[PDB]
RNA sequence: AGGCGGCCGCCCCCUCGCCCGUCACGCACCGCACGUUCGUGGGGAACCUGGCGCUAAACCAUUCGUAGACGACCUGCUUCUGGGUCGGGGUUUCGUACGUAGCAGAGCAGCUCCCUCGCUGCGAUCUAUUGAAAGUCAGCCCUCGACACAAGGGUUUGUC
RNA sequence: GUACCCAUAUCCGCAGCAGGUCUCCAAGGUGAACAGCCUCUGGCAUGUUGGAACAAUGUAGGUAAGGGAAGUCGGCAAGC
């Protein structure tokens, strides 16, 4: 889904400095990643193999 | 979720941020309540109890 | 082989999203028709007239959006079809719809 | 873009595994080509025999929506942490349901214990029950509360 | 002469064709109205087909924050 952050911007220079601004922002789930497999691959004249 | 492939500073790339505020409103229509039991704080019994 | 009878509470009003106004109260009877042939297991499924009227009391797209029914199964005789298996749909009147659910019925 | 080669310990034989010399034979098919080859050349269906092993997967159906004109794509299906249907809640949308009662209510009509708001009936609304009632996934979330469902079929697919 | 249709199916148009063809009878409510809408007597199965989904494009209908004709030959269409 998507939320909103109020967020303070230290950015320098700016009209956004030192003011809070508020930004759409996603939210994506991630379940750690069990390892399985090992991949080799080999240089070939014509890419990897 | 890819790395990226360069690395650039840009004054928009590893900067520390501050989070304040996450809205957790409604979203299955207007949200109107942050959390549930400031819901429930603001709104009173109901027939529910 | 059992003679089963059961009450149910479809949802109309759930089962039926997006048809026009002048289908709207035809797809609820092959809908009912696909219920009882999914739940019993017959494909040879009669509904009476008093769920008709039930149905059709409001017209074609004023559908009323949940109807209690009793599905009942009984055998077929008399040069009978290959499906000897049929479920008589019919209706029961009932004043609330909270805390009702399936009910084995003797 | 690999399967033949090199080394060592043994194996049943061969000191003619080749050139120089002697000897006698094997079809000498009597003038005739396409002959000798890396060939135990490549692929397919079967036939009889030994040893070592294998015991499946797609497509349809049904469901699904993150997908669709139709095809196509991502999905579920165990008898126990499986799914489906009801119900329960969470969220939300609208705005306070029917009924009840009122010494609230523009007023009007009727009766007499002639009644110091006397009583009754009609009467737009209002008040308390009332943030009430109603819908809420079919493309929202959780449910181990209740019901049945679950290996149940049709078609196809092998490498000297 | 006396049946029957007198018609979006008995007529004409090559046809069970959104075309054309002369008349009488006329209810209740809202409403000025024989206007429009909903009912009653009386007819009908939606007009030579049904089922499933709601893609592009189209045909008819409705909307859209701010500007209000700046588009277009022209306020064409639509809307007040
Ligand atoms: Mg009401
Ligand atoms: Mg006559
Ligand atoms: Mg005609
Ligand atoms: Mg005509
Ligand atoms: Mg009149
Ligand atoms: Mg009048
Ligand atoms: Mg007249
Ligand atoms: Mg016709
Ligand atoms: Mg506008
Ligand atoms: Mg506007
Ligand atoms: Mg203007
Ligand atoms: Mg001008
Ligand atoms: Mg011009
Ligand atoms: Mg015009
Ligand atoms: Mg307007």
């Amino acid at each position: 889904g998507m939320t909103h952050i109020v967020r303070e911007v230290d950015r320098p220079g700016s009209k956004v400095n030192k003011k809070e601004v508020v930004e759409a922002v996603t939210i994506v789930e991630t379940p750690p990643m069990v390892v399985v497999g090992i991949v080799g691959y080999v240089e070939t004249p014509r890419g990897l193999r | 979720l890819r790395k990226s492939l360069l690395v650039q500073t840009k004054r928009r790339a590893l900067e520390k941020i501050d989070l304040k505020f996450i809205d957790t409103t409604s979203k299955f229509g207007h949200g109107r309540f942050q959390t549930m039991e400031e819901k429930k704080a603001f709104m009173g019994p109901l027939k529910k109890d | 082989n059992e003679v089963v009878t059961r009450e149910y509470t479809i949802n109309i009003h759930k089962r039926i999203h997006g048809v026009g106004f002048k289908k709207r109260a035809p797809r609820a009877l092959k809908e009912i028709r696909k219920f009882a042939m999914k739940e019993m297991g017959t494909p040879d499924v009669r509904i009476d007239t008093r769920l008709n009227k039930a149905v059709w009391a409001k017209g074609i797209r004023n559908v009323p959006y949940r109807i209690r029914v009793r599905l009942s199964r009984k055998r077929n005789e008399d040069e009978d079809s290959p499906n000897k298996l049929y479920t008589l749909v019919t209706y029961v009147p009932v004043t609330t719809f909270k805390n009702l659910q399936t009910v084995n019925v003797d």
